[PDB]
RNA sequence: AUAUCA
């Protein structure tokens, strides 16, 4: 229920994109669900007024064990108009 | 008017409006010996009339509740011993239009 | 009874209609909505008087939307019922229950316990009749009622009444 | 006289950072005050006890305070204030609401 | 959207008294003797005896068919077969209320001529009787000053025995021979 | 709170500053019926100077052969010498301005000639001056009836409060006082032909003008001359930096009529 | 209650605020395809069409001016002197 | 963004009374409400389809009206009324003035 | 949208204040409110016929809320009410019912002073329906006695009878949001020396109040009809419905309430158990105690920052959010929600200077200019263009977002299968994208002049920044440093022409502020404007040619 | 929903969250534009404002799977605040309070997890398999401090 | 709630 417009296509059956695809507004980084009943969405998508491409991404378990992972997106700001100086 | 040099005692003042339709004032001897109407700051007042008055509410299409106030006890409004209801004219200098007339009612 | 009412009715008329014919739209349009109608604060609203003199005013347009709304002022004849009222009427319905009397635009309803205790329902007869010694009321008689009191329902007015009085009953 | 001063006072604070304000701004501020018949300040406690609209006073400093009273005393509110149409979300009565509209099928039916 | 009257009064949170309407010539709010006009005027209750309605109504109905075929330009047993014509011709159609109040009317009206309707709206309006009563007196045909009194029971004290019966033989008088 | 006390203030139409209670503030937009935006510093010549360059400026005496107009100045130069009649009106004006001398003398006590009025006479001279190309060696076809009696008229037609009664009329010339004494000193004969050089079709044409300008003067009724009043105080006080207390905190110690205010003292004349 | 032609005293001239008005209506109504009073000479842009159809007075409405009492007095634009 | 009070201003200071409605209604807040004619409450129980309209307690199935007021306001209104404050809501005058 | 209405638009013309008689509040109530229980059918997914909807309002994205339906987008949500165990304060009046029992006899419900004293007749006389009531209080308060027989109007020898009751009237103070009085008694002509210490119950201040003469509560600020002072002692409580609170059911093991919805089940929870306190056996000082624990519940409600008392804190530490103080503060909902508030056609970016714009345009970035749209109707004038913008969509720049069909519904050209075929209709509406020479409303905040928000022709330009003309940089008080600037899109006709026709940048040059002109020259053009106009300037035929053409208006004249 | 004009069994339909609309990704036509922050519109129950000056913070989260639905607030501190009224308030409290009690067997869990070093997950399963066997006639009277153990 | 922006 509930998807984003996004597109989820970038994602890999882990529900992550590798690192090295480009990516870019409203686009799926982390495909997650929170099933409930058949399952809502609850999926990160990249910030709509930015893009990239994705550095790396790991997966890990914290201090009582619960997944977690972490995206890194790299882009290369190049001086525009009403940059600061 | 009663003009008393220090003090009126409150047995005294109690005789006041005792006796109708005539009035009673009271003055303190101290406040009169400088005419506050002479100061720069102090326009020309004008008791109006009460046809004067009709008319003013009448042209201005006025409640007396519209119609800036003169407080009873201003020292103006003792000067001039206007009563409640009773309405000033007030006609100052403009450095806009060089004369401004604007009207006080009483308090 | 029968009253003549200065009454007025707010019309929200479309853009569309702001042509010459708009006084005659607007007059049209009134006619339809009051002529008619039946209120309770104003009974049956009947006929409009004086149609060449419908005060149409000017109509304030709608900000938002396109449209303007006049206050249609008029007058016309009304018909309000009371409780109390002697109404002369003719049968219309007939049964063992009582006879309902047509006044004019409403019906009032006469019940067997409010009528004398010699008047007797008759099924036995076409139309079914309320049979008296000397008196027979049937679908066409003509009856003087006493209205008892009156129910405002909808688009209607409708009452009990009683013939069991002095100087009631068939005419 | 108390007009005359409070100007003379206002003006000066306006003139001594170098400033030019026009005659009438200060005018209107100074007899606003003034009316009432003293001096009325521009605090939650001169201007905003006046007998303006309920909604109009709360809408600066009192609010609650200001609509239980108005509860109790069964204020009724005109609705001529700017601050009240506002609340409402209708069309304040001021320079363009100023005025009402009209079609005239008299002027009209004229041109055509 | 509904209809409006000249009644303007201010029901400010106070709901009811509404006390009830009877022919202790407690009628409505609505139908006081105190009524204004579109004009502003204080004007009296206009109220009709079902002959003087009869009138009322054919009338506007007439002068109605004038202006609509103007716009357009660029017996008794005979009375109800010419009124229903009538109707077919003004009024909505949908409009049955009018149709079977012109038929009542038709049928029950003490008075046919407008000239008969004029003496008896005269010889009634010098009673100083209150417009209900005035009505009643002239579509309630009654015989004894009781009839009247009993079926018009506001009337009790307002009127003499004698006055009112010698009203209820210049009434029958005029009753227009049907 | 200056925005907040005043929001609900606009003149009406009648002219009248009033307020959510339709109590009056002002009774006048101004005490001179104007907006703000249609007015400029200009200077009331009447006002300073000696009480002898005054009259060489403004006295017109036709029945003394030095002090009258010099047919250089009119056509009517000649003819207009010894005119007793003419010189009835000549007095009247020159008596007026002298009035107004002491007048705004009683105004402006300091005499200080530049104020900020409607209606910028100087530059519709100006501009009568290159419009009309204006010769300044012959003489105008101006009479004196032209300019003196021109001048009165077009006084009773600066209008800004309408009525048809002796409050509303009186009020009238009050609220036009001003004005007129600055149109009076820039529009006395003397002037119009010795200095202006204008020509009749000149003046006929300056008089529209200041008519014309002066009514476009004149408040809207809808201004909302309260808000407008609160911010072109509020605003100029955002931008503020005998040793008395002064500025922003003083502002505040005026607003809040503060009872135990800072730095008390007297002027004692 | 409604001031009498013969009585009126409002300004003879139209105010910023009326004219701003008259034309946002107009334009509006031009808009939602009211019927128009004068010749487009080519215009498409209802604004326009509403500034020409206020030069040549052909605009059918009316100021109702309310006074603070409640009165009014109502001035037809055809009337109203347009110097802004 | 926020059209704030300071905002507000200007445009009352400029005279743009519709603009000032726009803004504050059709741009942002803008709600119908239906209320009672008898006791100007929000009581009424529209069923607006089968066009039926009730304001039970005042038995008033007739004098009706529907206004356009900010959702905020109809909050505002619906919070007084909790507090046991009335703010009732009249289509018509009374005072003059 | 939102569905049609056969009721009559009208606008509010005035707003009448009252208190809530509880009749009435128990009259519009359209559920009891008997469990403090939110929903949940016993570990369900239902609302409980006891707290929100009982029979009340609908959330949760379906209709049924009581034969009304309509669902979330149309209903209003429609009250409870709470019957109440016994009377308590409310919390605002708690001062104005301490006043009046001040000014009223304890016992037969009569004005302490009346038409026989002459300071009283007098201060009757006010007009002023507030400053009345504030004389008869500082005159009233001081009478200790209710009096049988007073001085007649004429001599103090033969005393004339008023109203009855002798009784000895107490003082009155307050034990937050109690009522304690102090009766002055007699014994043996002194005493007090220790006098009667007794607290008013609510029932019994009631009682007083329901006994008030008409005429004498309405010398009191008090209203017959709107408000009876009886009405400000709560017995009945409306309860708001889920609109004013709204819950939030998140993941079926995580849910939220609003904290009036926790605050009501308190006053409920408290409300319950004194009902059974008072049923069953009344231990008095165990009622009296369980009532002054509701008092609280119920004060703190409606007012949660009260002095003198403990707030009302909510297991985080954090305290409860009364109804006073989401009105309260500037984001209260006065100052934040009604007088000011964030709205949509709304856009803000950096800005920076151009000498190269028109003083009264402003370059909008092509971005900010496709997101921002102007709602145009179908006409014979626009057909053509109109349906060009619609063929050329979202994307394009001269392009449009919607289209509104007469039906009411919404086109989303970005989805819709037919943004192609797309035919319009006279009437319909193209929601098109701000296009160059639109009128925008471009302000810099803060916005203490009118001039700081005026209304400048649209110049859809590249990169993302919002220029203006330097000369207009004054009166918004901006520079180019890292300011940024709000814009507004007009959506009417008639709104448009108010920006245009008033507020446009020209018409602002002359400010009426000081009487004289509020942009001038700056910067770089006033110091070329110094060297350029020096004596020893002058200029070569090839660079005047320049110069000349450089002027937009420039006759062709050498 | 499912788009009127259309209606394809699979529903094709899309939140354009960022302009506030629901979609018929099929026809474009907009099937609803009221919508809503669910984050948000979450941030207002479960914030990081423990102080008490955000005005967005209005309500609290709760958790109905483990306590079912009891909302009460306490009586404590504030700024203004005499430690009388807070005393009397309390002591009423108590007059009003068994099982609502048994709640701090909770805190006899908490205390067992948190002295065994266990997750925040395994407490939430023994207070729920606690609550679900605390007053089963299955159990009945079997050692009452190793049932929760 | 802190930090920050003009
Ligand atoms: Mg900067
Ligand atoms: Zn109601
Ligand atoms: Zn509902
Ligand atoms: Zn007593
Ligand atoms: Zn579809």
């Amino acid at each position: 229920l509930r998807m984003k417009h996004g597109t989820y296509d970038k994602l890999d059956d882990d529900g992550l994109i590798a690192p090295g695809v480009r990516v870019s507004g409203e686009d799926v980084i982390i495909g997650k669900t929170t099933p409930i009943s058949s399952k809502r969405d609850a999926s990160t998508p990249l910030r709509s007024t930015e893009n990239g491409i994705v550095d790396q991404v790991l997966v890990t378990t914290n201090q009582d064990g619960l997944k977690f992972v972490k995206v890194r997106v790299r882009t290369t700001k190049i001086p525009q108009i009403g940059d600061k100086f | 008017i009663f003009v008393y040099q220090n003090n009126i005692t409150p047995s005294a003042m109690k005789l006041v409006p005792s006796i109708p339709p005539a009035t009673i004032e009271t003055f303190n001897e101290a406040a009169l010996v400088v005419n506050i109407t002479h100061h720069e700051l102090v326009p020309k007042h004008i008791r109006l009339s009460s046809d004067e008055k009709r008319e003013l509410l009448k042209r201005y299409r006025l409640k007396e509740s519209q119609l800036p106030r003169i407080q009873r006890a201003d020292p103006v409004a003792l000067y001039l011993g206007l009563k409640r209801g009773e309405v000033v004219k007030i006609i100052r200098k403009s450095e806009t239009s060089g004369r401004y007339a604007s009207y006080r009612i009483c308090m | 009874m029968f009253f003549i009412k200065d009454l007025s009715l707010n019309i929200t008329l479309h853009p569309s209609f702001f042509g010459p014919r708009m006084k005659q739209y607007l007059k049209t349009k009134l006619l339809e909505e009051v002529e008619g109608s039946c209120t309770g604060k104003f009974g049956y609203i009947l006929c409009v008087l004086d149609y060449d003199n419908i005060d149409i005013q000017r109509g304030r347009i709608l900000p938002t939307d396109g449209s303007a709304e006049f206050n249609v002022k008029y007058r016309a004849v009304v018909f309000k019922p009371f409780k109390g009222e002697v109404v002369d009427g003719t049968v219309v319905s007939c049964s063992q229950h009582g006879f309902e009397v047509q006044v004019g635009p409403m019906k009032v309803f006469v019940t067997k316990h409010l009528m004398p205790q010699d008047l007797t329902f008759n099924a036995g007869s076409n139309p079914p009749s309320y049979q008296s010694s000397e008196d027979v009321i049937t679908i066409k008689s003509r009856i003087r009622v006493k209205i008892e009191g009156c129910i405002s329902q909808v688009s209607s007015i409708h009452a009990i009444g009683s013939i069991k009085e002095d100087y009631l009953g068939a005419i | 006289a108390g007009r005359a001063a409070l100007y003379k006072e206002v003006y000066n604070v306006i003139a001594s950072d170098g400033s030019y304000v026009n005659y009438r701004h200060m005018a209107l501020l100074v007899d606003v005050m003034t009316t009432q018949g003293g001096l009325t300040s521009v605090t939650r406690h001169g201007f905003n006890r006046s007998n303006t609209g309920a909604l109009m006073r709360c809408s600066f400093e009192e609010t609650v305070e200001i609509l239980f009273e108005a509860g109790a005393s069964a204020e009724l509110d005109d609705c001529r204030g700017v601050s009240e149409n506002v609340i409402l979300g209708q069309m304040a009565p001021i320079g363009t609401g100023a005025f009402d509209v009209m079609i005239d099928e008299e002027s009209l039916v004229k041109y055509m | 959207v509904s209809t409006s009257t000249f009644q303007t009064r201010r029901r400010r949170l106070k709901k009811v008294e509404e006390e009830e309407n009877a022919a202790t010539l407690q009628l409505g709010q609505e139908f006081q003797l105190k009524q204004i006009n579109h004009q502003g005027e204080e004007e009296e209750l206009i109220a009709l005896n079902l002959s003087e309605a009869r009138l009322v109504i054919k009338e506007a109905l007439v002068e109605r068919r004038r202006a609509f075929k103007r716009s357009q330009k660029k017996t008794r047993e005979k009375e109800l077969e010419s009124i229903d014509v009538l109707l077919e011709q003004t009024t909505g159609g949908n409009n049955k209320d009018l149709k079977n109040t012109m038929q009542y009317l038709t049928n029950f009206s003490r008075f046919r001529d407008q000239e008969t309707v004029g003496a008896v709206i005269q010889l009634l309006k010098s009673t100083g009787l209150h417009p209900f009563e005035v009505a009643q007196l002239g579509s309630l045909a009654c015989d004894t000053a009781d009839e009247a009194k009993t079926l018009i029971p506001s009337l009790n004290n307002k009127i003499s025995d004698d006055e009112l019966e010698r009203i209820l033989k210049e009434l029958s008088n005029l009753e227009t021979l049907y | 709170r200056l925005v907040k006390a005043l929001e609900d203030i606009m003149v009406h139409y009648d002219n009248t500053t009033r307020n959510s209670l339709g109590n009056v503030i002002q009774f006048i937009y101004g005490e001179d019926g104007m907006d703000a935006a249609h007015i400029e510093k200009q200077s009331l010549d009447t006002i300073g100077g000696s009480d002898a360059a005054f009259e060489k400026r403004y006295r017109v005496d036709l029945l003394n052969t030095d002090h009258t107009l010099d047919p250089s100045l009119l056509e009517s130069g000649s003819e207009i010498l010894g005119d007793l009649k003419l010189q009835v009106l000549l007095d009247e004006e020159y008596k007026q301005l002298v009035k107004d001398r002491k007048f705004l003398r009683e105004v402006f006590v300091d005499g200080e000639a530049n104020w900020p009025l409607p209606v910028n006479i100087r530059r519709i001279i100006q501009n009568a001056q290159q419009t009309f190309h204006i010769d300044h060696t012959k003489p105008s076809d101006l009479t004196i009836k032209d300019i003196v009696l021109g001048v009165k008229d077009l006084q009773e037609n600066l209008l800004v409060l309408r009525g048809k009664n002796e409050i509303i009329q009186n009020a009238q010339r009050d609220a036009v006082t001003l004005f007129c004494c600055l149109l009076r000193s820039r529009l006395a004969t003397r002037r119009v032909l010795q200095e202006y050089r204008l020509t009749k079709q000149a003046f006929d044409w300056v008089l529209s003008n200041i008519e014309a300008q002066f009514l476009r003067s004149v408040v809207h009724p809808g201004e909302m001359v309260g808000v407008l009043a609160a911010q072109s105080i509020g605003e100029p006080a955002t931008q503020m930096t005998k040793k008395v207390t002064s500025g922003v905190p003083r502002l505040k110690e005026i607003l809040n009529v503060a009872k135990n205010m800072k730095t008390p003292s007297l002027t004692v004349y | 209650k409604a001031i009498p032609k013969d009585q009126r005293a409002t300004t003879p001239y139209m105010t910023k605020y009326e004219r701003a008005r008259i034309l946002g209506t107009r334009a509006l109504q031009i808009s939602m395809n009211a019927p128009v009073f004068v010749d487009l000479e080519g215009e498409t842009d209802p604004l326009r069409i509403a500034m020409k159809e206020l030069a040549e007075k052909k605009i059918p409405l009316v100021i109702r001016r309310y006074l603070p009492d409640g009165s009014f007095e109502d001035w037809s634009v055809e009337e109203l002197i347009v110097d802004l | 963004l926020r059209f704030g009070e300071m905002e507000r201003d200007c445009m009352i200071a400029h005279g743009a009374a519709s603009f000032l409605k726009e803004r504050l209604m059709e741009a942002s807040d803008a709600f119908r409400v239906h209320i009672c004619g008898i006791c100007g409450l929000m009581t009424v129980i529209a069923k607006l389809n089968h066009n039926q309209f009730e304001c039970k307690g005042c038995d008033n199935k007739i004098d009706i009206y529907q206004i356009h007021i900010p959702y905020a306001a109809k909050l505002l209104f619906q919070e007084l009324m909790a507090m046991n404050i009335t703010p009732r809501l009249y289509t018509d005058r009374s005072r003059d003035f | 949208g939102q569905q049609y209405s056969s009721a009559p638009l009208r606008t509010v013309k005035e707003v009448q204040f009252g208190l809530f008689s509880p009749e009435e509040v128990r009259a519009i109530s359209v559920a009891k409110i008997r469990f403090p229980e939110t929903m949940d059918e016993t570990q369900t997914r239902a609302k409980i016929g006891g707290l929100n909807d009982p029979r009340l309002g609908s959330i949760d994205r379906n209709l049924k809320c009581q034969t009304c339906q309509e669902g979330m987008n149309e209903c209003p949500g429609h009250f409870g009410h709470i019957d109440l165990a016994k009377p308590v304060f409310h919390v605002g009046f708690i001062a104005k019912i301490k006043k009046v029992c001040e000014c009223v006899c304890m016992h037969c419900g009569k004005l302490l002073l009346d038409e026989h004293n002459e300071l009283m007749r007098q201060a009757l006389a006010i007009k002023d329906s507030k400053k009345r009531f504030a004389a008869i209080w500082t005159l009233c308060k001081t009478k200790m006695v209710c009096e049988t027989d007073v001085p007649s109007e004429d001599d103090p020898t033969q005393l004339v009878s008023r109203g009855g009751c002798g009784n000895t009237q107490p003082t009155i103070r307050k034990d937050g949001l109690k009522l304690v009085g102090s009766w002055k008694k007699d014994r043996a002509t002194g005493d007090a020396d220790e006098p009667e210490l007794r607290v008013l119950s609510t029932e019994e201040i009631l009682n007083i109040f329901k006994h008030i003469s008409v005429k004498d509560f309405t010398s009191l600020g008090f209203n017959e009809v709107f408000s009876r002072p009886e009405w400000m002692i709560l017995t009945c409580l409306p309860v708001p419905p889920p609109p004013v609170r709204p819950s939030i059911s998140f993941n079926e093991s995580q849910r939220g309430e609003d904290d009036l919805t926790f605050k009501l089940a308190d006053i409920l929870k408290a409300n319950i158990s004194l009902e059974t306190l008072e049923h069953n056996g009344a231990p008095h000082h165990a009622i009296e105690e369980a009532e002054s624990l509701l008092q609280f519940h119920v004060a703190t409600y409606m007012d949660n920052d009260i002095a003198g008392q403990p707030q009302a804190l909510q297991k985080s530490g954090r305290p409860v959010k009364s109804i006073r103080a989401r009105l309260k503060g500037k984001e209260g909902r006065i100052r934040g929600n009604l007088m000011g508030k964030r709205v949509d056609f709304s856009a803000r970016t950096v800005i920076s200077g151009d000498p190269n714009l028109e003083l009264d345009q402003v370059g909008v970035p092509k971005s900010i200019a496709k997101t921002l749209t102007y709602p145009e109707v179908v006409t014979p004038y626009n057909i053509d263009r109109l349906t060009q913008l619609v063929r050329n969509g979202p994307n394009e720049h001269p392009g449009a977002k919607y289209v509104i069909r007469d039906s009411g519904d919404r086109i989303d050209l970005r989805y819709s299968k037919r943004a192609g075929d797309i035919q319009l209709q006279y009437g319909w509406k193209v929601e098109r994208h701000i296009m160059d020479n639109d009128p925008v409303l471009f302000n810099r905040q803060p916005s203490l002049h009118k001039m700081s928000m005026m209304a400048h022709r649209v110049k859809v330009i590249p990169y993302s920044t919002f220029r203006l003309n330097l000369s207009v940089t004054s009166p918004y008080n901006a520079d180019f440093d890292g300011d940024e600037m709000n814009l507004h899109v007009p959506q009417s006709e008639e709104t448009r022409a108010e920006l245009s026709q008033l507020c446009a940048v020209p018409l602002q040059i002359v400010s009426p502020q000081s009487n004289k002109p509020c942009m001038g020259i700056v910067q770089d053009t006033l110091c070329g404007i110094r060297k350029l106009t020096l004596r020893d300037t002058f200029i070569e035929l090839d660079q005047v040619l320049n110069m000349l053409y450089w002027v937009p208006d420039w006759d062709g004249v050498i | 929903l499912t788009c009127p004009e259309c209606k394809v069994y699979p529903p094709k339909i899309v939140e354009r969250f960022s302009e506030g609309d629901v979609v018929c990704a099929l026809c474009g036509l907009v099937l609803s534009d009221k919508l809503v922050d669910t984050r948000s519109e979450w941030r207002t129950f479960s914030n990081d404002d423990h102080n008490g000056d955000d005005p967005s913070r209005v309500g609290e989260a709760s958790n109905p799977l483990l306590d079912g639905n009891n909302l009460s607030t306490r009586i404590g501190k504030g700024e203004t605040t005499d430690m009388r009224f807070t005393k009397e308030l309390n002591k009423a409290q108590g007059k009003n309070v068994k099982d609502n009690e048994v709640q701090a067997a909770f805190a006899k869990i908490t205390m067992l997890c948190d002295a065994a070093e266990l997750p925040k997950i395994v407490k939430d399963c023994a207070k729920e398999a606690y609550k679900l066997c605390h007053d089963e006639k299955t159990l009945k009277g079997k050692s009452m401090e190793s049932i929760m153990a």
